[PDB]
């Protein structure tokens, strides 16, 4: 769950429940997950600083665009609104020669199976996504997707407490939390984590606790999320 | 005063660069028009004279907008100089004279930000 570059994300049959779109979103069940990567560059340069065209395949040797070194390899795409560059969309993947551009536009939203073919005469190794570009003198591009395995519940250890459990009981829960939804892509080019196997507690809006390193069975340190109150004692 | 974005510094620099060629024509014409080019408009060569004053007012407002909005950069630089000889009041007025000179010599074709180039001119006018 540590990709090289950013890109879009879309789940398939994964339900979620959240209360805020800032601090992630707690997942409920499992399911498959897709990831369509694309490198972005939110800059504010001019047009005369651009040395490439709209749909020029670059390599990983130098990859200098708008006097800025890139890290990926694919089809570049610039965004111009008012003579100022706004975003440099770089879509990685393989470039293959093809014809009949009126049929590759309808395959932009369908999942291309690896057992089938994208064109008669052109083969593909694994599953990808068809996309056509508007380059001078022309073929469409194939953007591969990445799949991962997520669990509905991770490996949680056995919790142990020593109390009467009368009116005050604490425990520890290990849940997974996703940060992005299906209808939103990330504006990043470096490594962005997708989830975080955290440890969220639920006391069953006050009574703060203090943890320390206390251990007596072995010669090591052990965490103890305990809660204590200091009582007064006069030295008299 | 609200600060400028990264795309608004490029837009305002084009009208300042349009003001640089407008004052260069007047500086070349004042040596042969008896130093009084009030109505001598060489850029147009009732509708053309009104559009010339509209472009002159809009270009002077762009230079008015770039120096006035970047006044927080002068305070962040002059606060490190208010112990040697001068008070804090005289350093912002002298630092604002360098912000005016940085707005004329700012070249947006190089691609650098305005806060990178104006730091060299505010610190020069303070020193």
């Amino acid at each position: 769950y540590r990709t090289t570059t950013g890109g879009m994300i879309r789940y398939a049959g994964v339900e979620v429940a959240k209360g805020g779109r800032k601090q992630g979103y707690e997942v409920t069940k499992g399911g498959t997950l897709l990831w369509i990567p694309e490198e972005t560059h939110e800059i504010n340069k001019d047009i005369s600083l651009l040395i490439v065209e709209d749909g020029q395949y670059v390599e990983a040797g130098t990859e200098v665009v708008k006097d800025i070194f890139c890290q990926s390899s694919g089809i570049v795409e610039v965004v111009q609104k008012n003579d100022i560059l706004r975003e440099i969309i770089i879509k990685p993947g393989d470039f293959y020669q093809d014809v009949d551009p009126g049929s590759v536009k309808i395959e932009s939203g369908q999942l291309l199976q690896p057992g089938q073919d994208v064109f008669p005469g052109v083969t593909v190794s694994t599953l990808s996504q068809a996309e056509w570009i508007e380059s001078p003198e022309g073929g469409l591009l194939l953007r591969p997707v990445e799949e991962y395995k997520v669990f509905d519940e991770p490996a949680a250890p056995s919790q142990g407490s020593q109390n009467e459990e009368g009116g005050r009981q604490i425990e520890l829960r290990s849940v997974q939390r996703l940060f992005y939804k299906d209808g939103d892509r990330v504006k990043s080019v470096e490594g962005a984590p997708l989830l975080s196997t955290q440890l969220v507690l639920e006391i069953y809006h006050l009574s703060a606790d203090i943890e320390l390193q206390d251990d007596e069975e072995e010669d090591c340190q052990r965490l103890q999320l305990v809660i204590l109150e200091s009582l007064v004692l006069r030295r008299d | 005063i609200r600060l400028l974005r990264a795309e608004e510094e490029i837009e305002l620099a084009r009208q300042i660069a349009d003001l640089l060629e407008l004052e260069l024509i007047r500086d070349n014409l004042t040596l042969q028009l008896e130093r009084q080019p009030s109505e001598l408009e060489w850029g147009k060569q009732n509708k053309n004279f009104a559009a010339f004053r509209r472009r002159l007012f809009l270009d002077r407002r762009a230079k008015d907008k770039m120096v006035q909005s970047n006044l927080r950069l002068v305070v962040s630089i002059a606060k490190k100089y208010m112990n040697r000889g001068l008070s804090f009041q005289d350093l912002i007025q002298e630092g604002s004279l360098g912000l005016i000179r940085a707005a004329e010599k700012f070249d947006h074709e190089k691609g650098y930000k305005f806060s990178t180039y104006a730091t060299w001119w505010i610190r020069q006018a303070i020193t």
